[PDB]
């Protein structure tokens, strides 16, 4: 019987229970976004998780919203340069977390969000 | 009398609202009686001739049965169509609505049984309710959930727990990955447990689970009253304590009650989860009653964020009334029971929420046919795992994750269900234990 | 036959007790229909308190005479488990759940015994037949 | 008459509330028409005919003596037991039970003396009641404390600190392990300090204890005062700090009063404790009055979750009430004051306080007699410490879980006590210097 | 005359203000819970005290909750066995208070709370 750890494995929501991603794996999580005509965007963030800063009535939390990388890769067809940019990211703030998120034009909203990169 | 009633030349109005009865009618009644009869008693039927219809032009406010048939159900069985005016039916009120459609017309002695099976809510009638307090989109957004079903967990025993004791299963099954724990919808107050009680130290086990792993948690507190005084007043201090979702027992609390909580919800910003206790009394017998989709489209109506739907563990009607519940635009398809297109004009969805015997195993079957935008509900599926409640609430949110890797990558959950839980026991010892139980 | 079926149950006066017309599906003999009508509708957590005292027990079985398969079952339920004042509540703990279970064929909740007890929780009517006259 | 209201074979009904009276009759009185006039004093005697009786049937009004019988306490006392019908009480009010049996009897000229000694409350009576807002069970879980008898302390002097020197007391009272501190119940709010000022300097005592400890800590901040509207506002200012437990003298505040806060306490999470101030000027003569049983049964239905209890330094006529206000269900039992079978039907139990003369050496009486669901307030036994109000506050913290721990060894505490104590002085210099001087 | 230390004497409620128990001592602690047929159940956390984040009404407090150890040892009749659980807690997590918890199905409550083990 083993305890469920308390410390260590905070979490990112969709896919975060999962052991971390291969490239290969992470490509074809891509992928998936691109075949549904959805249109990626990297995220990024130092601070990994919610709190109530401003406020705590119903539905109000901080720390939802991370920062968008650059802009929403409209057009892509090419999983390796969300890969791409990932990297750049990585580069840029090693010290960040870094997920990908995706958008449908279709429904109007977002509808995908999956870490990618956790700092050391 | 029969061309009075029975209209089958009629061509439907866009702002009709249109009901399909599966009518069984009493040895001897003709068909065009029987539909004749439904639309007489669920309008302006009278069985003596009264002056004071002079002084207005009846047939302008009378019920129709523009067509009626055979059904290939049990004995005897037909299907009715009835058109019925807009200007019947109060704005609004759900509770106008079932009234005026369903309030006479089952006692009719010449219908052995009825059951009506569907509604065409017209746009010019659904516009004048709120609907959902918020909506399949707005939750996501709010609770920042993503690309896969959510996930809860019904804490038992129902009923027994002391309030601390109640608040401790639910930390413990919030931190394991679970979004969601829920009140019984017979837990309101009670001697064993007043709802104060419950939902400060609910709200304790919120905040903690959610601190502990950075995923935002919530608790259906169950507001369910015996007055729309104390009903308002459990979601009043659920609003002071800043938490996420209440819950709503809709069909005994009733559609007034109901209303008055969704327009709360929905000015405080509390999503609401609606549990349909009660539903079987109704809705369970083939030849008479409302069947489901019926309430489930109430309910969208009057107002709620999830509602209860159900197993699947008959999966087509389940699947036609989850596309009511959800989607903007419905087309018709009796297979699934749906007997008229349903165009909801941008009124949001609800959420279907599936429990009753779900456990891992099930995991790629559950993803498969609800797809992403729903709430799975673990029983003993969470505190019947072997370690306890936050191994078990591990399990299920690693089943439900490896089903929704595999099916992004393009995989088949109906075929290949089992070995994508079998690999993913591999790497997850929680899950691992659960697969050796179930 | 379970812990939910006790044929020698002595009704307390606090009991909510009700009268399910119960038709079981074939293969389900009508003393396991019995139980579960009461399991349905009221029952590592469970060591934490004592379930027989919030179980619904069915104490009496009996035929319906002139129906094939059409069962009378008694069940006893706590005081502790309703909501004082609350008719919501009451119909949610008894009719909100066993008429979906598909062991049962077909439920019908027939009569309630409302004890005292619970009924003084109640304004009841506004007025009533003697201050209206 | 006698047989209107003398019927010794009457047998009682489940519904009705029955009193058992000492009764001393006027000497020429015979017992059965003593009893049967503390029955019609208290419910339908007229010492002239009504003619509106015929509009109704008296009987089912009535009082009725079923029992009177010698006691072998004084001079010509009897036991006399009635039983009242439950349509004579108004649901949820004690004071319409005080003013229905006991409103009007006791000035009979037959009686030279009376007593109410103890009432059965039928649970379809008791049920129309709140009770205590949270109860036993619920103050522990709440306060987060299990397995031992709680802690307060008495502030002193009673009236003339400020209210800020009170609050310096109440912080070093709690910093030093005292879970409580207790507002005297005379002080309200006087020209020496208004209460407002007091449960600021209150407020940050608790906070400042409580921080420095890790323990919740509280302080019955006393709501008593002339107006029920006063009363409220400062149970309000108490909710608003935030602060666990506000006070409240029931008998001299009233049950109407006393019903109210109750209700406040219950809806915004307050635990209530009660203080028996004037209880002595009813209950103390054998002869005359109500014993405090009485008056500790309408504390439990009127609502609070502490009530004073006195002190055992007689013991088993204590040991009665405190079941009477813990448990569920106790049995007939007249050697320790319990005339009637008492059902409370999941109403949950009062925390009794033991106060009087306390001091460390006390401590194995205390925690044997009473068990762990007790408060042990001490006055000079904690403020008479040779240190210091914090050294005097770890003393009695030091000797009440030492004495715990020899409990849960199994040793005998009636017998071991002193030899308990002396040990515990070994490694606690606190306790030491209390044993030095008391 | 000595002066109540205001640190390093933080506390665990009931038991704490005595001197750490011995194994002997908390063996006999033990051993009532299980002849009072009471269930056992450690608890462990790395924050010791309770706190006030989310909310100040009246009997809201945060930190009351710790977070169980495995699962409530039912049936349990060796109190060793507790011990052999402590000692578990302690090796996974020397940095986390760990204190005994007990269960009664009887009052359908819990009843008893005790500190068994903090971090140095």
């Amino acid at each position: 019987m083993q305890v469920w750890p308390i410390e260590g494995i905070k979490k990112f929501e969709t896919l975060s229970y999962l052991p971390p991603l291969t490239v290969e794996d992470l490509l074809k999580q891509i992928e998936y976004l691109l075949r549904s005509k959805w249109v990626p965007c990297l995220e990024f963030s130092k601070v990994g998780f919610v709190y109530r800063e401003n406020h705590r009535s119903p539905g109000y939390y901080d720390g939802r919203y991370w920062t968008m990388w650059k802009l929403p890769m409209f057009g892509c067809t090419d999983a390796t340069q969300v890969l791409k940019e990932l990297e750049e990211a990585k580069k840029a703030y090693p010290d960040a977390f870094v997920r990908i998120i995706g958008f449908d034009n279709v429904r109007q909203v977002q509808l995908i969000s999956f870490i990618a990169y956790k700092p050391p | 009398y029969k061309l009075t009633y029975y209209t089958p030349e009629y061509e439907t109005k866009d702002t009709d609202i249109l009901a399909a009865f599966r009518v069984t009618p009493q040895p001897g009644v003709p068909p065009e009686e029987a539909g004749a009869a439904v639309a007489a008693e669920s309008s302006t039927g009278t069985w003596t001739t009264v002056w004071t219809d002079g002084l207005t032009s009846l047939d302008r406010y009378k019920g129709r049965c523009y067509h009626i048939e055979p059904v290939v159900g049990e004995d005897n069985q037909y299907i009715a169509y009835v058109a019925y005016p807009l200007d019947l039916f109060e704005e609004g009120s759900v509770t106008n609505m079932f009234t005026s459609i369903v309030g006479n017309v089952f006692g009719f002695k010449a219908l052995r049984a009825l059951r009506l099976e569907d509604l065409r809510i017209p746009p010019t009638y659904s516009k004048t309710f709120q609907g959902p307090p918020h909506g399949i989109q707005v939750e996501r957004d709010k609770l920042n959930k993503y690309g896969r079903p959510l996930l809860g967990c019904t804490i038992k025993p129902k009923l027994g727990l002391s309030a601390k004791n109640y608040g401790r299963a639910c930390y413990e099954c919030l931190r394991g990955g679970l979004d969601f724990t829920k009140d019984d919808e017979n837990v309101n107050s009670q001697p064993f447990m007043r709802w104060r009680d419950r939902f400060v130290f609910c709200a304790e086990a919120i905040y903690k689970s959610q601190a502990e792993t950075g995923e935002i948690k919530g608790h259906y507190l169950n507001a369910t009253a015996g007055t729309c005084e104390e009903m308002i007043k459990r979601a009043v201090f659920a609003r002071e304590l800043g938490v996420p979702i209440v819950m709503h027992d809709y069909l005994t609390g009733g559609f007034t009650a109901n209303t008055s909580l969704a327009h709360y919800c929905r000015d405080n910003g509390l999503l609401l989860h609606i549990h349909r206790a009660m539903h079987a009394v109704i809705d369970r017998q083939k030849n008479h009653g409302m069947h489901f989709r019926v309430l489930a489209k109430a309910l969208r109506m009057s107002g709620g964020d999830h509602i209860h739907a159900g197993t699947v563990v008959e999966r087509e009607m389940t699947l036609g009334f989850v596309d009511l519940l959800r989607d903007d635009f419905i087309e018709k398809d009796r297979a699934r029971g749906i007997f008229f297109t349903q165009d909801w004009v941008s009124m949001p969805g609800v959420i279907p929420v599936a429990s009753g015997g779900i456990h891992v195993w099930h995991m790629p079957a559950l993803t498969e046919i609800f797809g992403d935008d729903s709430v799975l509900q673990f029983g003993g599926g969470t505190l019947g795992h072997p370690w306890g409640n936050a191994p078990g609430a591990a399990a299920n949110r690693v089943a439900l994750e490896a089903c929704v890797q595999a099916r992004n990558e393009g995989r088949d959950l109906a075929r290949e269900g089992n070995e994508i839980i079998r690999s993913a026991c591999k790497w997850s010892p929680e899950l691992a234990a659960a697969c050796e139980i179930w």
